[PDB]
Formats: structure tokens, C-alpha cells, sequence
């Protein structure tokens, strides 16, 4: 009667997937076989005799990431029929992940999620998980989103996409993939969150005093954000902010639905010994201009509407005190046509930490999702990264060679330019 | 006899009214299992005002839990005194009005308004002659301010001559949640002024001022926060359920507090309120209680009384106390604060005495005041409103559900007219 | 349901619930 | 009845009330736990003068202990008998005005003054008609001299017709702490001379001078100096609460000691003050105690009265006495020491015999003498001011925070006309 | 509640704070882990269930000492982000510490003192321990006063400066650093005192009668004089005055904020045996001209204001008796325009003794801060040493090519010279 269907498409979509489900499994107390030794009904079903199957679907046209979890440790945790392994990769092509080999796999995906949707009536939304800088994570995610808009047109879609970073790239045609994707992403996503990779990297530096890890805590840090956002659905709370209100509470216009995110505290055992973690400073560190997961300096950006989920032993009274000091301090500018812009949702359950992980046990934590006009500078350096690649038609030869028509890139550039001028007229 | 039917709506309302039944049941002598202990005829001679006999010897409250989020009354069931309500008075919600006045009033405002009106009639005509309708709700939430307000409309169009009142909380000046506050408040205040006999105003952080300064509390809770609003909620009707030297009625207050039919907003206080450093050395006498109704720090509402003049004030005393320095204590506070009172009404203050003190105490009083201090809150939500219309934001997801631009404009043509008739009377 | 946000720091009467100097004589 | 509302300003004021309230409570037979013991009618016959009933049988002092640093009344509360006061009467400052007149009076203390004004009229208006206000403070520090005279200044306007009883501890000549002594002292005294009806001058080393030379105290602390002045407050207000052969009150002192309104600064002696080696050797009678009264060695103002003429004199006799010898024993001190009295007032005297002494003693005296001996103290705080002021001393804080050069010049004009008037009457 | 934050610029400043914080650990009875087995709130915050962390920041550019604090026994006493270290030395350059290698570390230390200050309200000020002749202690010291004064414009500052000493200097270019430091020290600090090294060296040579101590023996004396200065903020006393009273009682003009210091007694185990340390005795010894901590004879100067802190079993009569005998004495000369030049604060809690140090257990003690016109010759010899060094460009070429133009040297000349004319005009 109350659930959310999660879709994880793309190579980074699977890796952010199994980090989220390893966190949710130990959070619910359920096991990698499915059974414990009514909060589970928002992310899992019943598999008959007391077992539980996740409400997920994994999608990737290239098989070595799908069979990796089919052979790994969560073999019989997942139902083995939504682990939709394809045949061959899209190879950093939006065009190949949307036109050539997508049509033979979205028939299997929409038929599976049709059965996933009808297991309970009262579905709340979708959890898209993809990387937009690549080919099959962006292309097949866009193809699957378009079918979701025309079939389930009244349901929210919560996109969690890994937007490419200003420096850390590890591809070439990210300006070609991200500019082409974000037009059809704009009118088909109800609510979306940006995640630039190197923003997690620098907060791993200053907050976690680790020099260089691998992708495993790239994904565990994000998975704690997903856990805290949907903990209002899952666990009982003092003031619950569900998805069906969070969609309609932060989004001021039908087109500005791209938001940043931050999480505090992300603190190791090095310095959990040294400072108290109370709301009067966790909110300050969450609003600290180098702590978000997008690397979008909001000092020249301009805040519009913010969402805070306090999880743990949190009273609303020191929440009100801590948000009042945010309002009174000058370094955070809220827009002149929105004086109050704040959410205070309270959950009783403190956040859980993965065993053997780099996080530390904290009493309380705030999850931030905020809409700001700062994000115009994120998409404007995509404009500068793309306009001189397209200036004399680099890499377009095989984008059109599969059967795509020249000139749709330029009207997509009209859509990005329409998005930049929209962000300017919002802040003015 | 005469029975008040209680409607309880919103997440804020279902926690406020739960503490209301937690404080009325244990002062009337009813255990959470429904039985009675207390061996007093004063607690039993009028128990039908709020309760009903179940032919099993227990009392089921005449309360209607109503909400579109299914977790709020889930916590009511799990909480203490959570086995009093009949499950048949419960009406649930699954789609949820998500902090949204528009979808809570029309879209899911239809398939539940037929059932919550079914449950209110067979709690209404099942008695001999009912009296009134108390409604606890919020003007900050979506389903507490939209879905409960459609209930206000449907109750009156069936029952046009009975009294009814709303113990409604309001959006916050200083620290505000549920960011469409003026949208939820002002689209509801039109229906409050044309379709409600009394509306009593509660501010959340004015209650924070109660626990900070007059209570010396470090970290209080919603249990206490709703407890000090349920003390005055008890006090407005305890003189109905109990005898007294000068008894009183909700309609007794209504006739001689509301001057003119469109202004009926009230300023609710409660005395005494003590700390560990305010209980031992403090005299509990009526001249000591005189200053606590007329204390801005002892006020449950954000409106500063010193920035206005009281049109008509009233007090509901309780306890073993002489009725006269009710009234010369109300006479000298009128004479010293003559500039704090309106001049064209002689003897503004109303007095009434109930002969049952609050349980565990010796004396208390519940203050109700029609005052021109209330426009402070009515103008900050007014110009918080006007900042959300000169650039059209946050309401396109109201127009998508039917709430087009027509009704928003006269929601302000009646709101600034409401405060203009307020200021033209001073 | 972990009613900590309703955990009473008050009692039946309204109030609330229960939580050097070297003097020169 | 007649009631005294006590206000303590500064660290000196809170400590001097942390000894006066003890010596007046055991005089009333009150335990630290507020319960009376002593089975006497006379102690409870006037207890409403300095205490208020708490509807529990326990009496709370009508004091307001107040300054800008929390360490002073935390040590009062932790100390014995300091529990008697309300935390409501305690008002707290956290930043603190440090030895600064200007920011005590204008910027910092005015932030706190609107809340301590609330608690002073509550102790004032709570009775039918007050006798007066007793404010004890010192003229050396910042919060007790700057904002201490701010509350002296403002209680003049809302309460003009009632008496203004003040104790002030003036700066010390030879060894003074708190380097800006005359800037605090002279800038306070002008507000202290047109807003206070009578002021008593207590000096620090004159309290020491009584300790070393007449009490023979080997070890006096601040508590030993504090007893000497606490006996002075106890004697001057004894006849209000306790009967006698001849009544006396604060206005009784005022109309007989002030002939001209600009001069109300009083000398205080206290008798008997025995060294305990000779306590068992000293006879106790009126003709031996009167010359202990009229004595420079028993002066808690450090001015030799032999360098001046007594303008007016009075004596609050106390104890089981003979009220003939109440008065020819001061007839003797007038017709022998003829030059030590003014000439154009014949019969300079007032005896005021009060029947009940302090406990154990059969005789006691506080002495109030309006004399031109205080000329030496006002001149000395004047040239210590002007030697500093001629070279712009310690002043850029005072000017930078809400004052200017002009205000200090009339501070010395109404300092200098006090000396010029006392030479007119010399 | 109320708190005060210490900052430690320079190696000398951090080593002063090293003996300071081990002394405060003894005073409040906390172990070097921070956990006790509410008077400590002005120096220590809270952490967990019983730990306390100092409100101090250890700021150098050299890592050889800051990392050595982290490696040593007092590791977890300090929060690890409060100890900020750079990359390479200023190396006795005011140019390096203020312009070139300072810009990457002032912004980091400003963040740490930001997060250390907003934890509670009721701050009195800052206590900056620094040297003068060092490049880091003058360079980062100058920029830290420049940034803290412009945003915390109403809060006091306590620049405890280790000024260069007359006979020994143990540096070559240190007269250049001293004149440049006072170019910006005058307009940015509120209270500053001079603690010359050989004045302290002379103290420990004829009071301890030890002839080859080390740096830690002097830093124990500086720790004792800071602890005796701020004991009013911590322990209750009969007459208590603190940082607000210093800013308004000892600096009668806005531009004279240079003071001396002394202590009494400084006695060993054998010297505690053979005298009782009466209050009058420990005031005459503190007022001895050889007992001053700046090689600054007041015999040929006039005292301007004086302040003494009596700690222990002091009684309020003999504080007045010792002051009375000082007034009667003709050797100590006062100033004509200040007839009442004495301030004091008495406290009950005696100064603790480090077990294994060099002090002795005393019943009572005297701290001293005294403003006088006797610092005129202290800076007039810094004038004379700078004259013959700045005749023909000694070491100027590496200050002028590495961050500043030539002319800041000349500007520092009339800034210190106008302080000499200020000292001359006050006395006459
Ligand atoms: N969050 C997260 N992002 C990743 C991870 N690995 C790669 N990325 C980002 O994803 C972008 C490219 O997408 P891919 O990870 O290759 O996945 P894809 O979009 O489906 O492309 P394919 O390799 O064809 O499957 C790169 O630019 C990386 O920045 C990861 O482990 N976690
Ligand atoms: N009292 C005292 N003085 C010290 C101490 N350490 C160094 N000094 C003084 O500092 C001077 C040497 O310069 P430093 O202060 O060490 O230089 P710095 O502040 O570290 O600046 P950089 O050397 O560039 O890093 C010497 O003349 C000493 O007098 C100490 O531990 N105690
Ligand atoms: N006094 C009180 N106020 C509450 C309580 N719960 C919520 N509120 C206030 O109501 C506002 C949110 O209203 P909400 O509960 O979401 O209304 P809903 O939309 O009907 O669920 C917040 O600003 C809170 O200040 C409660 O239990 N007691
Ligand atoms: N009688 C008395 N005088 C005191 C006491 N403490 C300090 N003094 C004197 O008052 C002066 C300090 O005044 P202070 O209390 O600090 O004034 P404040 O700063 O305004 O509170 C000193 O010079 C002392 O001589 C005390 O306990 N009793
Ligand atoms: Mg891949
Ligand atoms: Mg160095």
C-alpha cells in the first residue's frame, strides 16, 4: 500500500545499486538470503514463507556487471529475472543506447516492471539510478524514462544521476552524452538530483582524512543519502516528509527540478572522538560551501528552497534554533521572493553504519536536498565543453552513422540555452 | 443533555487532540481501558458531553480521527490512552495530501468527505440534542487545512444554527516549516471567516515562548506543547461539564465576545504556569493570577497585546475562590490599563467561575480574548503571500489540480478587508 | 513506535517533569 | 500596610543583600527553609513589610538581586540563606559591563532594564500602597554605579510620591581598587541627587577602621564589613516592623533631616560596637552609648565630623530603655559640644526609641547625621576626577559608546555646587 | 556558556601553548585523553560522554613541530583539524609569512576558528601567543590580526608577543621583522604585552638559581602567568575581573596597549623553605625593577596603570596594605594624571605545581600587567638597530623582490617612531 520501485540502469547504476541494497538490508535487519533471523513494505515484498525480495530492476546492455552480482554474494537475495543482462555495450553512445540495441531490451524491462508495479497498489514513485556521462547509463535510462512518462504519467520519478565533473572525467564524449540527454531528461523527469563525482572526492579529503579510496565508498556515501531521504517512508518519525510531498514542496516551476545534495556528518573515527555532533553545528557543516556532492559554489549561487531530514535523537527545538542562525547569517542568501524556504523532517532512527566501513556511528545526521540558481554554472561549463567540440563536428560521424539525423544536436543546444536563460530569470 | 462532537484533523491536529483526550480522560477518572475510578459524582453526572455508553460499562469518546496520512492515527493507537476511540470513527488515507491545500481540498477531498460525513451524522443524531462541534486542526499543513476545512463546510450546511469552534494552529513568523504556509493559511481563512462561529489562534513558537520564559524548560516536547494548549482546551468547556457559582457555555462566551459576525478570532491564555523555581515560593491567589492573563509572555499567541487594545476579554476561573475579586481584580486591571482597552465598550471584561478546579491544582483560569493585536500575524502571512504572486511560483501545481488564478485574488480582497475592518475600529 | 517526540517532560498538573562557592562567612 | 521593595545592584549590592537579608530574617525568626520558629506575636505582626505570603506558610523576600555577571548570584544561591529569593527576581547578564559607567547605563544595561523593570513593579503594585524602595549598591564599579543609578533614575517617574531609600558605597581615598573610581562616582551622583530622596554614604576603609580600632578584629573579611552595614539597614527600618514608645519611618527621617532638597547625604554610626576583649567589661546604658554614637572612631564614613558642624542629627534608639534618658543624653552632647552643631537650627535633634532590640542586646543604635563633614569626601572625588580629566584619562570607551565630552562638564558642576552649598550652610 | 579561544602563531607561540595546555590539564584535572574521571568551560568544549577539547589552534608553516605535537603524547587532546600545518618555512621573512606562502593557510585556519567560535555565545576574546623576530610569527601574525579585526570588530585580542631581547638576539634579520610587525600590530590588537626572552632568563637565573634551563622552563613561566591572568574567568573569587575589564582599565588611550608583566614568587623547593610568602612580600618582589619580564627598568620611567592578580589564600586587607606601602615608597614613581593607579583581582584557588618541573607549592602568588612609559627605550633600541641595518640594504632585496614594494619599510619607520612620540607626550 506504500512502496517505491527502484530502477538501476548503467554500469555506475549497478554499483550504486548494490551499495544501496547492502545498506538497506543491514538497516532492516534482513539477510542476504531474504529473511530475518512493517517498515520493510516500502522497499521489499514477501517471498512466501517469511522471505523478502527487493523491489528493484537492474538494467545494462553489457553483461559483465550484471552477472557479477549474479555470481557474487547477493545471488539469491535478488529475484534472478530482473537482472536484465544485455549482449553488448553501447560504448559511450547515447545513440546506440537509445536507438540500435535499446529496443530489444526495453520490451523485457517494461514487462518486468509491469509485474513489479502490480504487486501492491499505492506506489509512490521511482528511483532512477544512472550515470549520465556514459553511453548505456544515459541512453537506455532516457529510453526507459520516456516509456515511463507515457505509461505512468501521474507518478513521480526521482532521478539520481551522476553528472560529469569539471575535472574528473574518465571519458571523452561526456559533453555529447550529457547535453543530448538532458533535454529529454528535462520534460520526462519530475524531480532530479545532480551528483558530480569529484565533489564526493574532496569531502572524502577534508571530512574523512583518507587520501585515495576506490569506488566502494564513492557509492556507500551516496547510499546513506538515499537511506536518509526515504527513511520517512520506511521508519516512524516525528515529522514525516514523504516522496509525494517532497516532489511538490521544493519544485517551484515545472522545469526547475534539478537540485543539489549534501550530507553531514560524514565523519570517521579519527574525529568522532573530538567534537560533539549537535544540530547547531551539523546544519552549519551541511550548509558549508565545500560540503555538497556537486562542487557548485553557492556563494555566487543563490538559494531558493531547501530540504533537511534530521535522523536520530533530534528535537525540533534546537532544529528551529539552528535554522534561525542560517537565516540570520549573511553568507547564505535566500531569494527576495521566498523568505522562508526550509524543511525540518524528523526521524527517530539514527543512521546505520556499514560494518567494516569508513563511516562512524553518529547520533544524528542531516540530509540536504536544495534548489539553487548556482546550478546554472554547472550546465554552462557543459556548454563551453561542448560548443568547441561541435564547432567542426568531432565524434558526430558515428553518432549519425547509426541512423540519427544531423541537426538535433543544435536544437538540443537551443534547449540548454533555454535552460540557462530560465535560471537567470528565476534569480532576477 | 448537550454533547460536543469532536473532529480531529491533520498530523498536528491528531497529536493535539490525542493529548486532549489524554488530559480529559484522566481528569474525569477514566482509565485507558475505559473503566472508571475516582468514586465521585461530580466526574460522572455530566460524562455524556464527550463520551458515549457502549453497553459494556465503558465510555467511548465522540471523537472523529480524520487524516490522509495513515501513520498519524497509527501513532495514536500505539500511544497511551490509544484504545479509547472506536475503529469505526477512523477514516484513513493512502494517497496522502502532501503538504498541499489544493489536492487535500478537491482531488482526494471527495472520496473521504463522503465517509467522514457519514461517521459524523450517526454520532450526531444518535444523541438527543447535540450542542457544538470542536475541531482541532492546523492552518500550516495540507490536509489539516484543506481536508478539514471542507469538513467545516459540510457540517454547517447540514447544521446551520449550532455553535462550532476551531482550535487551529497557525503558520510561524520566525521559524517556519511546510514552506507553502501563506497558501495553506489564507485559502483556509476565507472559509474560516464566513463559515465558522469561533476560530481560536495558536502559534507554535509563541508556545515555544511559553516553555522558554514562563516555564524554564530546556528541552520540552510535543507532549508538553500540546499539554499546555489542552489545558485551555479543557478550560473552555470544563465549566459546561461541571457546575459552578456562575456557570458558562460555549454560546455564553459566543454572544458576548464576538461583537460583529466576521471578527471572531480569539487570543487564548492559561494560568498558572510554574517551574521548579516558580512553584514553591509563589502565592496562588486571584490577584497573582490577574497579571498572568494580561502578560504577553504568558500568551499562547504571537500577537503582542501591548500593540493593540482588547475589544472584549473573558476569563474562566476554576477552584475554591471568591467571585468578587474576580471582578474588582478585573476592574482595577481595566482602570490601570484603560489605554490598553477599547473605550466605546463599557465594562469590557467577562467573568465566569466553575466550581471544579483542574485536577491536582487549587485554582486556574483560561483566558479568551477578542483583540486587535491579532493583525500582526494577519499581515505577515498577507505579505508573505504577496511575495509568492508577483512572479507566479509554487501555484502552477495548484492550477494543475483546479485551483486557478481567479479565487486567489479575492482571497486577498477579503484578507486585507478583514484587517481593514479590524483597523477601522480602533 | 518510539514516541520520543511525545515523551512527557510534564505531569498531571501542567508545569513540567523533573530533569562551587567558598562563602566568606 | 507599609512595604519595602528591595533592589540590589552590582556585586557589592548582591553581597550586601546577602548579609542584610540574613540579619533581618533571623530577626523575624525565619529558617533558611522559610519556616517560622520562635512562637512570638511580635515577629509575625509586621512580616508583610519585607516578605510576601506564598500560600504555603513560607515567606519570600521582596528583593530583586540583579547585575550583569552570573557569578555573583550563583554564589548567593549556593551560599547559606540565598535560597530565599526567587529565580524570577534574579535577572541575569552574561557579557557583563566591566567597571564601565557608560555601557552599563546606556547600551548593555538598557537591554536588561526592560525586564528588571517588569519584576520591580510586580513587587511594588502587588500590595495596596508601598512605603518605599531600598536600593543598595556601590559607586566604584560599573554595573552597580552606572546602571544601578539608572534604576534610581527611572523609579522617580512612575513612582514620584514615594520615598527613595538608597545605600551607596563611595570610593576610598588612599587605597582604591577599580582604577576608574571618580568617573564612575561623579557621573553617577548627579542622577543620584535629583532622583533619590535620601542617600546614606558608606565608605570601605571606614568599615575597616571600625574593625581594626574599635572591634579589634584580627581577621576581618568582606563579611565582617558587611555585618557593620547590615546592622545599619536593620536599625533604620526596625520601627516600621516593630513597635516602640515613639514611632519612626523613612519619611520621618526625610522631613526632619533634609531642610533643603539638594542635600540628602547621610553619615551612619552604629552602637554598641564592642571589642570582644572588653565586651564583658563595658557597661550598657544610654549615657555611655551616646558618646560611642557621637564618635569619629565609630564612623562608617571616613570623614572626621570634628572638621564640620552637624546641620541636623538623629538617632534610632532601640531596646528596653528609659525614654527620659533617650533625650537629655543628647541634650548633653548639644550643650557641651556647641560648636559641633549649626546655629540657625536650634534643637537639632530627633530621638526615635523603638522598643524591641536586636536579639540578646538590651540597647542598640543606628545614627543618621546630616553634616558638612561629607564636604571632604566630595572635594576629594572631585580633584581625583579633574586631575585625570585634565589629561583625558580612560575616556575613549565612554565617549565611543553613546556619550560625549559635554555630559562630564555638568557632572562636575553639580558635584561642585554640593560643596558650594555646604559652605553656604557652614 | 562563556568561552575564550587561543591562537598560536609561530614555533615560539605553539611551544608557549604546549606548556600552557599541559598546565590547564592539571588545573581542571583532565587527562591527556580529555576525559575526566563546570569551571572548565572557558577553555574546553564538550565531546562525547566526558571528553573535553581545547579551543586552541596550532598554526605554523613548518610541519616539523606541528606534526610532532600530533605524534606525541598529547595527540587526542587536540582535535586533529585544529592543528593546521603548512608546507615550507617562512624562514625569517615577513614577506613569506604575510604574502606568498600565507594565502593558502590563513583561509584554512580562519575556517577552524570560525567553527570553534560559533559553538556557544558569550565569547570574551582571543589569546594570540606569538613571537616577533620569527618570519612565521610576524607574517601570519600580521595577516591574522588583519582578518580577525575586520569581521570580529567588537571582540578583544590578547597579543602576547615574545619581543626581541637586548643582549642576545639569536637571529640576524629580526630587527627587520620587529619593525614590520608593529606596523600592523598597533591598529589591530586590543591588549599586548612584551615578554622579552632574557628578562625571563634573568628571572630563572636568580630566583630558581638555575643557570642552564631550557625553552620548556621558560614556557612553564609563561604558562603560569597566563593561568594566573585568566584564573578569574575559571575559579570563583572574592574580587573577580576578567578580559572586559583589562580592555577598559589598563589602556587609557586607544593606541597605547603595550604592557609589562611579572610574577612573584618564582621559588624552588629549597627557597620555599626559608620564608613565609606574605602578600606584602610578594608585592614588593613583583614590583622589584629586576623582576620585570621585559628588561624594562621602571626606575627611569613613570608607571601609568597597574594591575595585580592575587591567587590563593589572600585576604583583602594586606592587598590594601601592600599597595599602601608601594604608594609611600619613592623608588616607584607614578604619573601625575592618575592618582589611583591600582587595580587588582583576588582569587582563592592557588597556582598548581607541575610534578617534575621547577616551581614550588606556594600558598599565594601575584600576577602582573602594568602599563607604563618605560617601553619607550625598549622600542627606541629597535629604532637604533634598524637604523644601521637599513643604511645600505641589508637583507632588503629578498623582502622587496618576494612580495612587498620598497616603502613598506619606510612606512614601518614612522609608525614605530610615532609610538615613541606618543610615549613621550603622555608623560610630559
Ligand atoms: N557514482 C559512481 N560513478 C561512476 C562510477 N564509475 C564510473 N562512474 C562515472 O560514470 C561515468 C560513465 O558511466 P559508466 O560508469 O561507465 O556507466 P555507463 O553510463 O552505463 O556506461 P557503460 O560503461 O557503457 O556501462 C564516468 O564518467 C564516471 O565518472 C562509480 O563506481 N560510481
Ligand atoms: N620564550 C620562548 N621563546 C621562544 C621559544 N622558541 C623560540 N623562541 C623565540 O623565537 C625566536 C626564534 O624565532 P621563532 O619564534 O622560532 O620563529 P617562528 O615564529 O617559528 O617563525 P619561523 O621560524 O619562520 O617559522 C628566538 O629569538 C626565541 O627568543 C620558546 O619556546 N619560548
Ligand atoms: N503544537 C504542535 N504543532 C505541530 C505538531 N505537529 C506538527 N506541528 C506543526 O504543524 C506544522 C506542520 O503541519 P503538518 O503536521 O505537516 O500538517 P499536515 O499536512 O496535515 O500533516 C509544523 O510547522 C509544526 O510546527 C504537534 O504535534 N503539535
Ligand atoms: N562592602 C563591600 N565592598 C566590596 C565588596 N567587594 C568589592 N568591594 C569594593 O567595591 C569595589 C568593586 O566594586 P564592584 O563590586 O566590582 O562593582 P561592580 O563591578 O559594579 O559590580 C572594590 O574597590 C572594593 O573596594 C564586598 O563584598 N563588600
Ligand atoms: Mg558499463
Ligand atoms: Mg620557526
Amino acid at each position: 500500500m506504500r512502496e517505491v520501485i527502484s530502477i538501476h540502469v548503467g554500469q555506475a547504476g549497478i554499483q550504486i545499486g548494490n551499495a544501496c541494497w547492502e545498506l538497506f538490508c543491514l538497516e532492516h535487519g534482513i539477510q542476504p538470503d531474504g529473511q530475518m533471523p512493517d517498515a520493510f513494505n516500502t522497499f521489499f515484498s514477501e517471498t512466501g514463507a517469511g522471505k523478502h525480495v527487493p523491489r528493484c530492476v537492474f538494467l545494462d546492455l553489457e553483461p559483465t556487471v550484471v552477472d557479477e552480482v549474479r555470481t557474487g554474494t547477493y545471488r539469491h537475495l535478488f529475484h534472478p529475472e530482473q537482472l536484465i543482462s544485455g549482449k553488448e555495450d553501447a560504448a559511450n553512445n547515447f545513440a546506440r543506447g537509445h536507438y540500435t540495441i535499446g529496443k530489444e531490451i526495453v520490451d523485457l524491462s517494461l514487462d518486468r516492471i509491469r509485474k513489479l508495479a502490480d504487486n501492491c497498489t499505492g506506489l509512490q514513485g521511482f528511483l532512477m539510478f544512472n550515470a549520465v556521462g556514459g553511453g548505456t547509463g544515459s541512453g537506455l535510462g532516457c529510453l526507459l524514462l520516456e516509456r515511463l512518462s507515457v505509461d505512468y504519467g501521474k507518478k513521480s520519478k526521482l532521478n539520481f544521476c551522476s553528472w560529469p565533473s569539471p575535472q574528473v572525467s574518465t571519458a571523452v564524449v561526456e559533453p555529447y552524452n550529457s547535453v543530448l540527454s538532458t533535454h529529454s531528461l528535462l520534460e520526462h523527469t519530475d524531480v532530479a538530483v545532480m551528483l558530480d563525482n569529484e565533489a564526493i572526492y574532496d569531502i572524502c579529503r577534508r571530512n574523512l582524512d583518507i587520501e585515495r579510496p576506490t569506488y566502494t565508498n564513492l557509492n556507500r556515501l551516496i547510499a546513506q543519502v538515499i537511506s536518509s531521504l526515504t527513511a520517512s517512508l520506511r521508519f516512524d518519525g516525528a515529522l514525516n516528509v514523504d516522496v509525494t510531498e517532497f516532489q511538490t514542496n521544493l519544485v517551484p516551476y515545472p522545469r526547475i527540478h534539478f537540485m543539489l545534495s549534501s550530507y553531514a556528518p560524514i565523519i570517521s573515527a579519527e574525529k568522532a572522538y573530538h567534537e560533539q555532533l549537535s544540530v547547531a553545528e551539523i546544519t552549519n557543516s551541511a550548509f558549508e560551501p565545500a560540503s555538497m556532492m556537486a562542487k557548485c559554489d553557492p556563494r555566487h549561487g543563490k538559494y531558493m528552497a531547501c530540504c533537511l531530514m534530521y535522523r536520530g535523537d533530534v528535537v525540533p527545538k534546537d532544529v528551529n534554533a539552528a535554522v534561525a542562525t542560517i537565516k540570520t547569517k549573511r553568507t547564505i542568501q535566500f531569494v527576495d521572493w521566498c523568505p522562508t524556504g526550509f524543511k525540518c523532517g524528523i526521524n527517530y532512527q539514527p543512521p546505520t553504519v556499514v560494518p567494516g566501513g569508513d563511516l562512524a556511528k553518529v547520533m544524528r545526521a542531516v540530509c540536504m536536498i536544495s534548489n539553487s540558481t548556482a546550478i546554472a554554472e554547472v550546465f554552462s561549463r557543459m556548454d563551453h565543453k561542448f560548443d568547441l567540440m561541435y564547432a567542426k563536428r568531432a565524434f558526430v560521424h558515428w553518432y549519425v552513422g547509426e541512423g540519427m539525423e544531423e541537426g538535433e544536436f543544435s536544437e538540443a543546444r537551443e534547449d540548454l540555452a533555454a535552460l540557462e536563460k530560465d535560471y537567470e530569470e528565476v534569480g532576477i | 443533555m448537550r454533547e460536543i462532537v469532536h473532529v480531529q484533523g491533520g498530523q498536528c491536529g491528531n497529536q493535539i487532540g490525542a493529548k486532549f483526550w489524554e488530559v480529559i480522560s484522566d481528569e474525569h477518572g477514566i482509565d485507558p481501558t475505559g473503566t472508571y475510578c475516582g468514586d465521585s459524582d461530580l466526574q460522572l453526572e455530566r460524562i455524556n458531553v464527550f463520551y458515549n455508553e457502549a453497553t459494556g460499562g465503558r465510555f467511548v469518546p465522540r471523537a472523529i480521527l480524520m487524516d490522509l496520512e495513515p501513520g498519524t492515527m497509527d501513532s495514536v493507537r500505539a500511544g497511551p490512552f490509544g484504545q479509547l476511540f472506536r475503529p469505526d470513527n477512523f477514516v484513513f488515507g493512502q494517497t496522502g495530501a502532501g503538504n498541499n491545500w489544493a489536492k487535500g481540498h478537491y482531488t482526494e477531498g471527495a472520496e473521504l468527505i463522503d465517509s467522514v460525513l457519514d461517521v459524523v451524522r450517526k454520532e450526531a443524531e444518535g444523541c438527543d440534542c447535540l450542542q457544538g462541534f470542536q475541531i482541532t486542526h492546523s492552518l500550516g499543513g495540507g490536509t489539516g487545512s484543506g481536508m478539514g476545512t471542507l469538513l467545516i463546510s459540510k457540517v454547517r450546511e447540514e447544521y446551520p444554527d449550532r455553535i462550532m469552534e476551531t482550535f487551529s494552529v497557525f503558520p510561524s513568523p520566525k521559524v517556519s516549516d511546510t514552506v507553502v504556509e501563506p497558501y495553506n493559511a489564507t485559502l483556509s481563512v476565507h472559509q474560516l471567516v464566513e463559515n465558522a462561529d469561533e476560530v481560536q489562534v495558536i502559534d507554535n513558537e509563541a508556545l515555544y515562548d511559553i516553555c522558554f520564559r514562563t516555564l524554564k524548560l530546556t528541552t520540552p516536547t510535543y507532549g508538553d506543547l500540546n499539554h499546555l494548549v489542552s489545558a485551555a482546551m479543557s478550560g473552555v468547556t470544563c465549566c459546561l461539564r461541571f457546575p459552578g457559582q456562575l456557570n458558562s457555555d460555549l454560546r455564553k462566551l459566543a454572544v458576548n465576545l464576538i461583537p460583529f459576525p466576521r471578527l471572531h478570532f480569539f487570543l487564548i491564555g492559561f494560568a498558572p504556569l510554574t517551574s521548579r523555581g516558580s512553584q514553591q515560593y509563589r502565592a496562588l491567589s486571584v490577584p497573582e493570577l490577574t497579571q498572568q492573563m494580561f502578560d504577553a509572555k504568558n500568551m499562547m499567541c504571537a500577537s503582542d497585546p501591548r500593540h493593540g487594545r482588547y475589544l472584549t476579554a473573558s476569563a474562566m476561573f476554576r477552584g475554591r475562590m471568591s467571585t468578587k475579586e474576580v471582578d474588582e481584580q478585573m476592574l482595577n486591571v481595566q482602570n490601570k490599563n484603560s489605554s490598553y482597552f477599547v473605550e466605546w465598550i463599557p465594562n469590557n471584561m467577562k467573568s465566569s467561575v466553575c466550581d471544579i478546579p483542574p485536577k491536582g491544582l487549587k485554582m486556574s483560569v483560561t483566558f479568551v480574548g477578542n483583540s486587535t493585536a491579532i493583525q500582526e500575524m494577519f499581515k505577515r502571512v498577507s505579505d508573505q503571500f504577496t511575495a509568492m504572486f508577483r512572479r507566479k511560483a509554487f501555484l502552477h501545481w495548484y492550477t494543475g489540480e483546479g485551483m486557478d488564478e481567479m479565487e486567489f485574488t479575492e482571497a486577498e480582497s477579503n484578507m486585507n478587508d478583514l484587517v481593514s475592518e479590524y483597523q477601522q475600529y480602533q | 513506535l518510539y514516541a520520543l517526540r511525545d515523551h512527557l517532560d510534564s505531569k498531571l498538573v501542567p508545569n513540567q517533569s523533573t530533569d562551587h562557592t567558598n562563602v566568606l562567612s
